[PDB]
């Protein structure tokens, strides 16, 4: 949206 | 393991003129949050990949808007609306719903010009080839359009399809023809035995084949 | 200006080990996780790992499991990847890549790795003149063969780079673990000869460099 990590469904999103 | 397809293999286009590559996947993209990831990508001859549409139809902001992509499934489409020369390369659509991301083989696209018949020159082995007992016949074939010629090597007469290399040049940025050279390696003995070397292109731009030949003596 | 500069590709041997890096600037790299991705020499295309931009998740296709590691180095703005048992299949330009939008935004310049155990070998440069007669009066063609070497690439001047339009210079074709390639140009009658023609052939892994005058005859 905005908004979001913007990343693909197998990512787990980073720190 | 997602199978990505892409068609047509090349297409050639006349400047200002529409073009369309197709891109199938072997199972849906779309993702339970219903965002689809699929992504094209143009890389033109010697340089780096570069994106052009990402979420199916998403537009990267370096690319005008005569190209869209669409589709849905496993079913997707980019379109250019008004082809320009600087369009000259391979197109890839990749998807990153499923891991692992995979790629469609790539569209290549070339740009129509008018008809231009090879130019096309035979050399004998060189003398310092011979002296380390090898004969490479080489045949040059320059500035060609269409891409689709065949060539023949004949020896005293006779068609020889064993012993030959052949090397295309990418379509060329500034005239959009083609080049190519034909390479024949005999060992020095055979290339002894025989009298008549021919290098023979059959191209639309001539009503006869474009012949090149020697003969030793 | 988002900018990734791969380097340290080079010919490694079946079995060996390469360790790639890529260079980034323009951006703040620790926010984006970063890819390798690799172009093989037919142009297909291929991911080959992923890592997360803090640095703790890497994912990788079963194809380069368990012998490539990709990792960061934050602090130096630097991504790597460590590939060992190595494989001809992996022969290939391999390209940093930044992940965002959905999937991958900025791709690197490439750089070149051959997994091989075939010798280097220097190229025999045979010179190729029109034979005894002789077709146009106008134009000439004349060509240089650049034969037997290995690996790539080389570099293929006329007159040290003063004859460049005019010239086709071929892919080179792999045959028995060696390449070849040739070389064409085409200048005015009148002035060849006088006035001479030189193909100048570099083979950088080789530390070679033939310098091939076209005289008449051959």
């Amino acid at each position: 949206e905005p908004v979001d990590p913007k990343l693909e469904p197998w990512k787990h999103p980073g720190s | 393991d997602v199978v990505m397809t892409q068609t047509p293999l090349t297409l050639s286009v006349t400047i200002g003129q529409p073009a369309s590559i197709s891109c199938k996947s072997g199972q849906s993209l779309l993702y339970s949050d219903g965002k689809t990831y699929l992504n094209w990508l143009l890389q033109r001859p010697g340089q780096s990949p570069k994106r052009l549409i990402y979420l199916v139809s998403k537009l990267d902001s370096g690319v005008p808007d005569r190209f869209t992509g669409s589709g849905s499934g496993t079913d997707f489409t980019l379109k250019i609306s008004r082809v320009e020369a600087e369009d000259l390369g391979i197109y890839y659509c990749w998807q990153g719903t499923h891991f692992p991301r995979t790629f469609g083989g790539g569209t290549k696209l070339e740009i129509k010009r008018a008809d231009a018949a090879p130019t096309v020159s035979i050399f004998p082995p060189s003398s310092e080839q011979l002296t380390s007992g090898g004969a490479s016949v080489v045949c040059f074939l320059n500035n060609f359009y269409p891409k689709d010629i065949n060539v023949k090597w004949k020896i005293d007469g006779s068609e020889r399809q064993n012993g030959v290399l052949n090397s295309w040049t990418d379509q060329d940025s500034k005239d959009s023809t083609y080049s190519m050279s034909s390479t024949l390696t005999l060992t020095k003995d055979e290339y002894e035995r025989h009298n008549s070397y021919t290098c023979e292109a059959t191209h639309k731009t001539s009503t006869s084949p474009i012949v090149k030949s020697f003969n030793r003596n | 200006e988002v900018k990734l500069v791969e380097s340290g590709g080079g010919l490694v041997k079946p079995g060996g080990s390469l360790k790639l890096s890529c260079a980034a600037s323009g951006f703040a790299f620790s926010s984006y996780d970063m890819s390798w991705f690799c172009q093989t020499p037919e142009k297909r295309l291929e991911w080959v790992a992923s890592i997360s931009s803090g640095g703790s998740y890497t994912y990788y296709p079963d194809s380069v499991k368990g012998r490539f590691t990709i990792s960061r180095d934050n602090a130096r703005n630097t991504l790597y990847l460590q590939m060992n048992s190595l494989r001809s299949e992996d022969t290939a330009l391999y390209y940093c890549a930044r992940d965002y939008d959905y999937g991958v935004d900025y791709w690197g310049q490439g750089t070149s790795v051959t997994v091989s155990s075939a010798k280097t070998t220097p190229p025999s440069v045979y010179p190729l003149a029109p034979g005894s007669a002789a077709q146009t009066n106008s134009m000439v063609t004349l060509g240089c063969l650049v034969k037997g070497y290995f690996p790539e690439p080389v570099t293929v001047t006329w007159n040290s780079g003063s004859l460049s339009s005019g010239v086709h210079t071929f892919p080179a074709v792999l045959q028995s673990d060696l390449y070849t390639l040739s070389s064409s140009v085409t200048v005015p009658s009148s002035t060849w000869p006088s006035e001479t023609v030189t193909c100048n052939v570099a083979h950088p892994a080789s530390s070679t460099k033939v310098d091939k005058k076209i005289v008449p005859r051959d």
